[PDB]
């Protein structure tokens, strides 16, 4: 009779799902604080399902108390009016009834989008399948779910961004009809089932001046709305052809308060869709946060430089007097006049006069957007193959190398590269996609990464103070036709720094075909920033990337030469202080191609707080403005045609190194606080009420506490130890914690990339060292050998080794001699053939002392 | 089960023309006629009442959390 | 082996060393000897 | 000097290509000036260049004397290969350098 | 310019590889396209069997320095 009961008057077809009357337990997600734990985790919890065939729709019955009861009873007796409100039924012991609810809610798909693990996704198989937005055969085709290979899975996740919009909607209409009820209550993910009603009102309170509490909500639900182009149904007219927006409107702002008004109602911060308007940093992300969700609506060819023209002595130019930006809105200079050296730099770096003055070009090989042609012929490109060294391997050989089996054997090669080559590895930049970041979230761990870069210090400087190195580099397109960097530094640059505080200059950038040694046949490429970039950046940035550049045992051991004992200071270093002392490393897949724009922006940022006193608000937005202009969706010469870059880290300007380190210690921070809060609480103390003052501090507080950031830059140094260079990081962290889950695991990188980076890290390409007396497996291409002298070296591959000896481009002996003091700590390897490589270089050298390649290890 | 607000504060008597006790200084939410500003030494804007014949007063750029700590407690 | 045929495209006894090699270091020179005629 | 000599003449011989009636309409139909700079190419150019990879894209995108692109209409007058190209040799496509550079005019 | 070639030539004979060495003595039978795996030879050939399918002369007549094909 209670399955009858639990389904009056409404299409009672149901089937038992549990036992009995009997609860029914599952493992899903939740959102849990309440005085004794806090975080976003798994907790084990009467459910039935209706049949059509049986279809997607629950009565989730529950048993609680009569206070919770009536508590619950008035507040849906008051809101029963919304139609974002899942029918409720109550009867009596008390049972709460609801009615054709989904089988998992929203909460249970962030959760699993947000925590990917190959090994165990059946929840989101089971989502993706019963929404036919795949078909279950799919899962068949192994690589399904990564990112760089097989891109059909944005196409496959694409099918639920009508159901996260309607989600939205009814999220908006439920907080309009509680707010016009007079309830005041918080918002959670897990209350909502996919479809979008709501449920679950027993810790709410009660006309006309009700407010709900909905920051963790969407700053949790952020994430998924960009992965599954929620927003994609704007575009239409109202299964309706495209808005035939006007072509010269790029104002857009009205349109994106309407937006935020129509999603996010009920955000109660101060939204400007101009970042200019912006009071601190903290608020240009949030804004910005907002901005990239919106920015995939509008047309694509609104977005880039705006254009005006201006006479001269009655001569009319095209020249940019703004810019739109995705993320920063519209901004419009100020040092603009319509009549009339520095000049002339401003002017032809800009791209508008060149993309006026241009063939249009539709190039079909690639699908990045493309502007105009800048000649009549397309180029194209090729790299020509490496040049075989007789002599050496003639000796080499001579000397037993190279037999049948021998451990040590060529596999580094200079490939060659055919014409179409350059598009091709250009068109990666397809891996660059639109994502949103958990603004609280991120608006914490850019603190903490703050306090990690606390040490240093600097600011702006004069054009009498940069120190230049490799004054003889490409400048840029308009620039690399008559010169190099060095022509450029000899002419002039304070007034252009000045200038470039109060305007926008966008730039172009060349990407050229690199001719290196490597192991695989990919092509690789070298793009060099404009020199209209690079001189201002470097005033802004040196004098912190020279500070952070000699410093010694910090958290970040970018500088620190390996000779004269270097490794050994660094891995005692790492190895300060833990309890179950292990080794963890992990490789980027395409860091320089998939790294979304938040991130790179957020790190900017971080790299600019040391201008506290040097520099307002205004004139670090302009810089921020300028650096996202010009390195981040700059534009593109490749081959003979512009293109527009989606983004990506430029791997030409000289804060590509820093900027990857700030990007790396967030990702490493985000996935300890992922791993704090995912960690059953309810399973020690101070630990616990670590974490729930960490889940405070991020999804409660609304602005810094010092004493918590403190608390727990001062944690993750003592239990979790990390030595990081761009793009490349050890680890030293306490074994016992991470086996409990209190700090952060393998997986946990492997899920935060997954949903904040759109890649996928291959378990093969990073490695775990457990026994300390053998070092790291490998770091910075090397190796470590705990030898006696007791210290590390670090000892290369000798099949590297080999093959530059071997094959070496056009154009002497200080290559070998380097090879040779890079090799010197192979004489100490177990092995026999890996100590003859050493010896075989020396004896080559002489033909053309082992003292001397070791005194470059003794730390004197 | 995120509560809104549990162990709440309690009353505290303040100077006019609800605290919440942050070790980094004091900071008081609502204060509970029409008084304008009120002074506590730092002067703190007040909106306007909120009846329900007791009236509780909001500081002007208060979010929506603290307004549930104050409606909550009340 | 890709690129000797394909360069080929645009720009004989080549053919048959590159594709059938078991250790790598050989064909390496043959590219070059094409490219620079 | 050299620089700032060469700067400004590029400068000044890449003016006489924007096309001023053309570009002078569409800026002075905008609202304040100011418009992207995307769609300045799109709107006022005289010349578009197609890089096609294979045949198969040549069939949907080039087929014919006349091709519409960017709501206008466009009439080929010469096809490149990685040397000229008749348009009866493609159909035979193996024979075929695969980046066809189908150049095309503006028809008024 | 012939440090290269000679180069090539000299490690070409240390290969010492039959198949690589009929075609280059042939040299000095020359093909007029790249070797599959149909061919045009101006049969055993490479250490391969081509079993021809069709000839021609100088004077592009079919016959039942002249041309060669087979598969
Ligand atoms: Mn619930
Ligand atoms: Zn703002
Ligand atoms: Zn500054």
């Amino acid at each position: 009779s209670f399955l009858n009961r639990v389904c009056g008057v409404s299409a009672a077809r149901l089937t038992p799902c549990g036992t009995g009357t009997s609860t029914d337990v599952v493992y899903r997600a939740f959102d849990i604080y309440n005085d004794k734990v806090a975080g976003f985790a798994k907790f084990l919890k009467c459910r039935f399902q209706e049949k059509d065939n049986l279809i997607d729709s629950y009565f989730v019955v529950k048993r609680h108390t009569f206070s919770n009861y009536q508590h619950e009873e008035t507040i849906y007796n008051l809101l029963k009016d919304c139609p974002a409100v899942a029918k409720h039924d109550f009867f009596k012991v008390p049972h709460i009834s609801r009615q054709r609810l989904t089988k998992y809610t929203m909460a249970d798909l962030v959760y699993a989008l947000r925590h990917f693990d190959e090994g165990n996704c059946d929840t989101l198989k089971e989502i993706l399948v019963t929404y036919n937005c795949c078909d279950d055969d799919y899962f068949n085709k192994k690589d399904w779910y990564d990112f760089v290979e097989n891109p059909d899975i944005l196409r496959v996740y694409a099918n639920l961004g009508e159901r996260v919009r309607q989600a939205l909607l009814k999220t908006v209409q439920f907080c309009d009809a509680m707010r016009n009820a007079g309830i005041v209550g918080v918002l959670t993910l897990d209350n909502q089932d996919l479809n979008g009603n709501w449920y679950d009102f027993g810790d709410f309170i009660q006309p006309g001046s009700g407010v709900p509490v909905v920051d963790s909500y969407y700053s949790l639900l952020m994430p998924i709305l960009t992965l599954t182009r929620a927003l994609t149904a704007e575009s239409h007219v109202d299964t309706k052809p495209y808005i035939k927006w006007d072509l010269l409107k790029y104002d857009f702002t009205e349109e994106r308060l309407k937006l935020f008004d129509r999603y996010f109602k009920y955000w109660d911060q101060t939204y400007h869709p101009n970042c200019v308007n912006c009071l601190d940093d903290r608020c240009i992300l949030h804004c910005a946060n907002f901005n990239v969700l919106f920015s995939t609506v509008f047309p694509p060819t609104s977005f880039g430089p705006l254009v005006r023209k201006i006479f001269v002595d009655g001569v009319p130019f095209v020249v940019s007097t703004g810019y739109h930006f995705r993320e920063l809105g519209v901004v419009h200079n100020q040092d603009v006049n319509l009549h009339s050296f520095k000049e002339l730099l401003v002017y032809a770096a800009d791209p508008a006069m060149h993309a006026a003055s241009g063939n249009l070009l539709l190039d079909k090989r690639t699908t990045c957007f493309s502007v105009a042609a800048l000649t009549n012929n397309v180029a194209f490109q090729t790299v020509k193959p490496g040049n075989f060294n007789k002599d050496f391997y003639d000796f080499a050989v001579s000397k037993g190398f190279f037999k049948e089996g021998s451990s040590v054997e060529l596999k580094h090669f200079f490939f060659a590269q055919d014409g179409n080559a350059a598009i091709s590895d250009y068109d990666y930049y397809r891996y660059n996609l639109p994502t949103m970041c958990d603004i609280r979230q991120l608006l914490f761990v850019v603190e903490v990464v703050d306090k990690y870069f606390d040490c240093y210090d600097g600011g702006c400087i004069n054009a009498n103070q940069v120190i230049v190195n490799n004054l003889d580099k490409s400048a840029g397109f308009p620039f690399n036709k008559w010169g190099k960097a060095r022509l450029y530094y000899d002419s002039m640059q304070d007034a252009l720094f000045a200038y470039t505080k109060r305007n926008v200059i966008p730039t172009i950038t060349q990407m050229n075909l690199k001719y290196a040694i490597s192991a695989k046949n990919r092509a690789r490429t070298v793009a060099g920033v404009s020199i209209c970039s690079t001189m201002t950046n470097r005033q802004f940035h040196q004098k912190l990337l020279k500070s952070i550049a000699a410093t010694r045992g910090a958290t970040v051991v970018i500088g620190t030469s390996k000779f004269y004992g270097g490794w050994h200071n660094m891995l005692k270093t790492v190895y300060s202080d833990v309890e179950n002392p292990h080794l963890m490393g992990w490789d980027y897949p395409k860091c320089d191609r998939a790294m979304p724009n938040m991130l790179r922006i957020m790190a900017s940022l971080v790299l600019a707080r040391k201008h506290t006193t040097c520099c307002s608000l205004s004139h670090r937005f302009y810089r921020l403005a300028n650096e996202c202009a010009q390195v981040l969706s700059e534009m593109v010469m490749c081959g003979g045609s512009l293109y527009v870059k989606p983004g990506g880290t430029s791997s030409g300007d000289a804060t590509t190194a820093y900027a990857n380190s700030v990007f790396n210690i967030c990702q490493a921070v985000t996935a300890n606080v992922n791993a704090l809060l995912s960690t059953d609480g309810n399973k020690d103390k101070y630990v616990r009420n670590l974490q729930h003052r960490l889940y405070e501090c991020l999804y409660r507080n609304r602005d810094v506490d010092t004493d918590f950031v403190n608390e727990f830059y001062a944690y993750l140094r003592k239990h979790f130890s990390m030595m990081i260079l761009s793009d490349d990081a050890v680890v030293c962290f306490n074994s016992t914690y991470a086996s409990q889950g209190l700090v952060a695991s393998i997986k946990n990188f492997k899920s935060v990339l997954y949903y904040q980076n759109n890649v996928f890290m291959s378990e093969a390409k990073c490695w775990t060292e457990t026994d300390l007396t053998k070092g790291p497996h490998e770091f910075c291409s090397q190796h470590t050998m705990l030898v006696k002298q007791y210290v590390y070296l670090p000892y290369p591959d000798p099949s590297r080794i080999l093959g530059a000896g071997c094959f070496v481009d056009d154009i002497m002996i200080e290559r070998f001699v380097s090879l040779a003091i890079d090799a010197y700590p192979l004489t100490k390897h177990p092995n026999q053939e890996y100590a003859d490589v050493f010896h075989l270089y020396l004896q080559y050298i002489r033909k053309l002392e082992p003292e001397f390649y070791e005194a470059m290890y003794t730390p004197h | 089960n995120n509560e809104l607000s549990p162990v709440a504060l309690r009353q505290m008597s303040c100077a006019a023309g609800y605290y919440n006790t942050t070790k980094g200084g004091r900071f008081v939410l609502a204060l509970l006629q029409d008084l304008k500003w009120a002074r506590f030494t730092i002067y703190t804007e007040l909106e306007p009442p909120c009846r329900f014949v007791k009236y509780l007063y909001f500081i002007k750029g208060l979010n929506n959390l603290n307004r549930g700590m104050v409606l909550g407690s009340l | 082996k890709c690129t000797s045929v394909v360069l080929l495209s645009v720009l004989v006894q080549l053919h048959n060393d590159i594709l059938l090699a078991k250790d790598t270091t050989e064909a390496f020179e043959k590219m070059v000897s094409l490219l620079s005629v | 000097a050299k620089v700032t000599s060469a700067m400004q003449t590029m400068l000044f011989t890449m003016l006489r290509k924007l096309d001023n009636d053309a570009l002078n309409n569409i800026i002075n139909n905008a609202r304040d000036g100011c418009v992207p700079l995307n769609i300045i190419p799109l709107t006022t150019a005289a010349k578009l260049m197609v890089v096609i990879p294979d045949y198969n894209t040549y069939k949907n995108t080039c087929d014919g004397t006349t091709f519409t692109y960017a709501s206008a209409l466009w009439e080929i007058q010469q096809v490149v290969d990685a040397k000229i190209v008749q348009l009866s040799e493609i159909s035979n496509s193996p024979n075929l350098a695969w980046p066809l550079i189908v150049t095309a005019l503006r028809a008024n």
